[PDB]
RNA sequence: GGAGAAGCAAACAUUUAUUGAUCCCAAGAUUACCGAAUGGAGUAAUCCAGCUAGCAAGAUGCUAGCUAUCUAUUAUUUAAAUAAUAGAGGCGAUACCAGGGGAAGUGAACCAUCUAAGUACCCUGAGGAAAAGAAAUCAAAGAGAUUCCCUUAGUAGUGGCGAGCGAAAAGGGAGUAGCCCAAACUUUAAAUGUGUCAAGCUGCAGAGCGUUGCAUUUAUGGGGUUGUAGGACGUUUAGGCUUAGUCUGUAAUAAGCAAAAAAGUUACAAAAUAUUUAUAUAGAAGAAUAAUCUGGAAAGUUUAACCAAAGAAGGUGAUAGUCCUGUAAUUUAAAUGUAAAUAUCUUUUUAAAAUGUUCCUGAGUAGGACGAGGCACGAGAAACCUUGUUUGAAGCUGGGGAGACCACUCUCCAAGGCUAAAUACUAGAAAGCUACCGAUAGAGAAGAGUACCGUGAGGGAAAGGUGAAAAGAACCCCGGGAGGGGAG
RNA sequence: CUCUAGUCUGUUUAAAAAGGCAGGGAUGAGCUGUGAAUAGGAGUGAAAGGCUAAACAAACUCGGAGAUAGCUGGUUCUCCC
RNA sequence: UUUGAUGGAGGUAUCAGAAGUGAGAAUGCAGGUAUGAGUAACGAAAAAAUGGGUGAGAUUCCCAUUCGCCGAAAACCUAAGGUUUCCUGGGUAAAGGUCGUCUUCCCAGGGUUAGUCGGCCCCUAAGGCAAAGCUGAAAAGUGUAGUCGAUGGGAAACGGGUU
RNA sequence: UAGGUAGUCAAGGUGCCAAGAAAUAGCUUCUAAGGUUAGGCUAUAAGGGACCGUACCGCAAACCGACACAGGUAGGUGGGA
């Protein structure tokens, strides 16, 4: 797997924004199969910059109710789960694309 | 569909590798918030398709250059 | 379904409110069978178009009429169709007459 | 199993039949069947040794009382052969 | 195939498509993980490896490719051990077939015989059919493999002679097809035993004393398959020659070669194309209505046509042969799949009509004793077949059968192995039909084994319809809304 | 923390076996968490014909099965003799 | 079978044939609705009260001040289980035994960061599978070498702060 | 400062009989076939952390009782008089 299928799309969330400019950390979907040593190397690889270390949360899918046409429950549909990774860089070091 | 038809194995290698560049990119600025073209993701994403199609016939011999 | 009808003829309207009033097909819905022919079967509408509320309003546009109540009706004449084969073309012609379309 | 290794007989299920009376062929008025059960008729295998001397050691086979008694009458490697077993599948 | 497409329904704003899209068919690629799951292990969708290649490979890094087991066949002392290929594992058909196991509720107004019944079900096997299948048979008629129907026939018999169970032959049909091994002899040897003389050879002579001398087993070819014919011996023969019928040279025979016939549906096996407007899997063309009246809407009312190998069935704003899609009769095949036919290819005969002496013609088998089952037939006079425990033969100068048995007579020739078709079955696929259903009906299910119940096995619902078209009620009034009253 | 004599509420209850008062055991034949083993003519039972998924003088589910009943119930429009 | 209202799309004479051919009950089945009846209950004898704010609407929401209750808990921190019920914002068809601006209700968004924790892992208890061997109509039953199997035994961290 | 609960010291000590887990793990050590920087130990400097669970309820309207039910519901904290 490419450096490429590793890293989905980042997140702009009112949390991930502030721990961004407080303590320097990027947050990304990343996919369900990496791990922190092809996230890390993913990061290289594509911002050209090495991180200090990654963490790895698996995010469960959140069910839903589904009704009929009319409307009353006949099942229980669920979301995708997915994986989620914080990414600690060098004081010094940035990413731009944000 | 973007035409590839004429395309020699190693310059389809470097436009897969672009092309992955721009379906990053893309999904980023997705992300960041406003893409005026949404569908650009699926237009990119079927060109990458069929790069690895057609490479994979290059190796199989299937399609000869 | 399949059919032999053009965007861009010009037909008579055989059955409904228009009765014989002849009109440009501007476009044909053929996952319900239906064709919209310019300036018939010409239905008021409401829209609101959205919830903020600035403005909703009535506008007039045309409604799809099935595709059996047209028929294709070129210089003054309205016919069946068939095709023939001829220079290696699958053209159109009037079973009424026999002519280019 | 209760198995002829060589010839493949194996047990037989039947039924346990009582009688009461005297057989018409004993002045009897005849015989009557009583409650019929299962049972089955056992093969009486033997886990014999043949030394062979062909290559000088014992094999030990399990075989039937009959199978002994057609060994006893044919010889060994003629009875193999005919029922198509060969002797290194022992062993 | 031609103008839309972005699934199953549109919506909201984004693209693609005449550079031939979407879609349909054929083929190929990709094809995560679990699962027969097979590197080990495991709480199924997941941890732990061995080895090799590439990732700066590296500190439990990632990716790719191998190491599961059984059986048959040999590379070896096929057991042990690995190696080599070949065939299988499981699912599917809540169908069919074969083999093994085999009830109980009932009837007999009880029940124990019997019946139900080889039924349900369990288990082992494969197939598209299976099984069976070319008479040691039916059976007293002159027939002639096996299987499936109509009759025989509710007959013949059987049955605590109670209830019940229940043929076969012949005849008339569907459908057709007969064959191949072992053994008798011989060649090529090998292995294992035994053997130092007149042991091989068609017969005179010379050579010859071991062409391995004689046997058994393994492997190869010839030889042959039955109311007792096939081999060794009896001749015409033997297309014709080359080789040799222990070696050379002759009467005298075999091994090869001209000449022919069959063959993957049994009968030897492995294919491959051309070739068949043959077929399966996408398609193309396709006939013949105007007016008038009612009505929102005509296809209908009425007045006149036209087509028809097409007045089958649907949709079309009310009821369509001629409005649309289809329908009759025709017809698309690049590629793929399935079929025959033709050669190619493969294999075989490269000969038959012909008399008597010897050899073989299927061995723990036929049969008998005892204990059981299947035959319609429950020990009954109980044949016959299979079969467990025992015993045990003949060798055509023979044996089996002809419902106890004996004699005669008439038939048949077992103890080796195959065989298409007629026949059973439809989970399903396509094309069609119905004095079959129309939402409490019809599959449980027009929405599904879902919701729900139980720890689990498992059990199991109810809910179809606006209008021709959303053309979904702009706007206004009451009300927080809902909703209603107006306006459209 | 584990058990239920006696009494009462409850009994179309809050509970398809409790609660309100009380009592026995309470360093032991003790209580209990977390795993595992014994399955139907069988298991288990300091032994009452007890229990084995709220029902056990032979569990439950599926199939035979629409089992058999001299027993009970039901059996739909009309007229004439 | 005639006239009307309702209804807006198929029925049907005569003759003949065929049945899932006629319901008032089976403690029948399915569905709707009466009856008891606006009656019993509205779930423990730990207890609420005032003012203010939000809101169209407040005895039941929020805030504040009093009172009351538990306090070897009716408190706090971790299992066994549940699986978004957690937080922010919006809303009240139903559902909450009443009301509701509120809720574990609904909708949208957000939220779980491990070398030191618990697993995974290297080990074994009971137990399970188990080549070979042995025993059985089948299916399997026994069972050795092995391999799995924690509530057990094994390397490593504490305090404080932040949303 | 004084007093001192509950651990802990303690798998202690002292007595008793019913005589009270295993380990192929870990720690320590030993030698074969093979090795003699091939390794290992004693240090330093540099970096390598697997994979998963991680919210909340958890004596309760969030678990198990058809319920937002007077029930069951493991273990560690157990203030003061």
């Amino acid at each position: 797997m490419k450096a490429y299928d590793i890293i989905v799309s980042p997140m702009l969330t009112e949390k991930t924004n502030t721990q961004r400019e407080s303590i320097n950390v990027y947050v990304f979907k990343v996919n369900k199969r990496a791990n922190k040593k092809e996230v890390g190397a993913a990061i290289k690889e594509l911002f050209n910059v090495t991180p200090v270390s990654c963490n790895l949360l698996n995010i469960k899918s959140k069910a839903k109710v589904v009704v009929s046409r009319k409307g009353y429950p006949i099942g229980k549909g669920k979301t995708s789960s997915w994986k989620k990774a914080y990414v600690y860089l060098k004081k010094e070091d940035k990413i731009d694309i944000f | 569909m973007k035409n590839f038809k004429n395309f020699t194995l190693e310059d389809m290698k470097a436009k897969r590798l672009e092309l992955k560049k721009e379906y990053l990119d893309l999904r980023f600025k997705s992300v960041v918030g406003h893409v005026e073209n949404p569908l650009k993701k699926r237009e990119i994403r079927r060109d990458i398709a069929r790069l690895n199609t057609m490479i994979c016939e290059y190796e199989l011999g299937i399609r000869k250059v | 379904m399949k059919t032999k009808l053009k965007i861009g003829d010009s037909v008579k309207i055989l059955s409904g409110k228009d009765r014989g009033r002849i009109g440009k097909i501007a476009s044909i819905n053929r996952k319900k069978n239906k064709v919209i022919v310019e300036s018939c079967n010409m239905v008021k509408k409401v829209i609101k178009a959205r919830t903020p509320q600035e403005k909703g309003r009535i506008i007039d546009k045309e409604a799809a009429i099935d595709i059996s109540n047209v028929m294709i009706f070129v210089k003054g004449t309205s016919s069946r169709l068939g095709i023939r084969f001829e220079n290696n073309e699958k053209i159109r012609y009037l079973k009424k007459n026999g002519q280019r379309i | 199993a209760r198995k002829c290794e060589i010839t493949g007989k194996k047990t037989m299920f039947g039924n346990n039949v009582p009688r009461k009376g005297l057989a018409k062929k004993k002045g009897g008025a005849g015989q009557h069947i009583g409650v019929k059960t299962k049972r089955t008729f056992k093969v009486n295998l033997i886990n014999k040794k043949f030394f062979i001397p062909n290559l000088g050691r014992s094999v030990s086979i399990k075989v039937s009382a009959n199978a002994l008694r057609s060994i006893s009458k044919i010889g060994l490697d003629a009875f193999l052969k005919k029922n198509c077993k060969k002797i290194e599948n022992f062993l």
